[PDB]
């Protein structure tokens, strides 16, 4: 059944720009809507992303809001998370998380968190100058 | 040229009481339009809708509606395709 690909993590300078990458295989008719979360050091789970099973919605938390955003690849088959002015903020460990539409429809947009299905977590470093 | 489109609720939205939620969608050359509702990104499965349509300047009025049950935190939005699009056009309803 359905497979995680969940990548792009690593190490950047404040300032720079880091792309994440999330897909599933399994899903009938390759269909399922997507977001993601993060986990910080000495804080709690903090929601940042979602993105419909069509794939032309998108909500953003307040606090990542006009620096990151998703797109796909020419194939259509990923979806990344592009990050752009990253500050030491941003440094924790990135999940994404998938479930079916029917189910994906009552997990709330922003926060919901009720998928089945999650990525063993992506690590992003962000270190000052 | 390409459609208008306004998403509103029937009443002031209060959470746990049953309101409805509008689609109204109007421009030029409909037969081929497409219109959905969705709820927290995803098509809402049962959905109505009255049209109005002329033929002397091929104007059209669309009316999507559903009752549904607001909550604090779920997000709700009209999706939108034509042929004047190139690709579809979302709008987000707000309150």
């Amino acid at each position: 059944q359905v497979q995680l690909q969940e990548s792009g993590g690593g190490s950047v300078q404040a300032g720079g720009s880091l792309r994440l990458s999330c897909a599933a295989s399994g899903y009938t008719d390759s269909r399922y809507c997507m977001a993601w979360f993060r986990q910080a050091p000495g804080k709690e789970r903090e929601w940042v992303a979602r993105i419909n099973s069509g794939r032309d919605i998108t909500y953003y938390a307040d606090s990542v809001k006009g620096r990151f955003t998703f797109s796909q690849d020419n194939a259509k088959n990923t979806v990344y998370l592009q990050m752009d002015s990253l500050e030491p903020e941003d440094t924790a460990t990135y999940y994404c998380a998938t479930d079916i539409p029917l189910r994906c429809r009552d997990i709330v947009a922003k926060g919901g968190d009720g998928f089945r299905y999650w990525g063993q977590g992506t690590q992003v470093t962000v270190s000052s100058h | 040229r390409t459609p208008k489109i306004q998403v509103y609720s029937r009443h002031p939205a209060e959470n746990g009481k049953s309101n409805f939620l509008n689609c109204y969608v109007s421009g030029f050359h409909g037969s081929d339009i497409e219109v959905d509702l969705l709820k927290n990104g995803e098509r809402i499965e049962k959905v109505e809708h009255s049209d109005l349509s002329f033929s002397k300047d091929w104007s059209f009025y669309l009316l999507y509606y559903t009752e549904f049950t607001p909550t604090e935190k779920d997000e709700y939005a009209c999706r939108v395709n034509h042929v004047t699009l190139s690709q579809p056009k979302i709008v987000k309803w707000d309150r």
